[PDB]
């Protein structure tokens, strides 16, 4: 699952077809565009976690559980200064929704299977 | 260097943090009610919200403030 969704987002980011941005995702989701997302529950979130969640169950939005939310920007590379080392100088990211083009991959078909199931 | 008349700054935007609790109207269910309003053109994307005012509505890109 790790590495079918790290080269799902690693593709995603080479096609550009993902609008990143809590702002980009109300946009996809008030047009109707949503397929799967990626989210960070039970974090430190003092009224934010209601909100996803409701904007999440309300136009069949999948779920998935991450620990804390300061390291889910690592997974689309917003502070990638410096890619030859540890990236030090990073804010995280709420959620981010990607509108994926290339969808059909090494294990996000079994992924998918498992979403559908 | 410096000058006579004093330098009147430029508009930086202001710092908002999760400023998206004050647009969608969080409720009992879990309904996006949101109080701010559609705008009816098709030039601008439903998604591109609008402008808050008092006695008028401005749109979006459209440029066509929609008043009272
Ligand atoms: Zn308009």
């Amino acid at each position: 699952v790790n590495t079918a969704l790290q080269e799902v987002l690693k593709t995603a980011l080479i096609h550009d077809g993902l609008a990143r941005g809590i702002r980009e995702a109300a946009k996809a989701l008030d047009k109707r565009q949503a397929h799967l997302c990626v989210l960070a529950s039970n974090c430190d979130e003092p009224m934010y976690v209601k909100l996803v969640e409701a904007l999440c169950a309300e136009h069949q939005i999948n779920l998935i559980k991450v620990d804390d939310n300061k390291k889910l920007g690592e997974w689309v590379g917003l502070c990638k200064i410096d890619r030859e080392g540890k990236p030090r100088k990073v804010v995280g990211c709420s959620c981010v929704v990607v509108k994926d083009y290339g969808k059909e991959s090494q294990a996000k078909d079994v992924i998918e299977e498992y979403f559908k199931c | 260097k410096s000058y006579t008349t004093p330098k009147k700054n430029k508009h930086k935007r202001k710092k908002v943090k999760l400023a998206v609790l004050k647009y969608y109207k969080v409720d009992e269910n879990g309904k996006i009610s949101r109080l701010r309003r559609e705008c009816p053109s098709d030039e601008c994307g439903a998604g591109v919200f609008m402008a808050s005012h008092f006695d008028r509505h401005y749109c979006g890109k459209c440029c066509l403030t929609y008043c009272f």
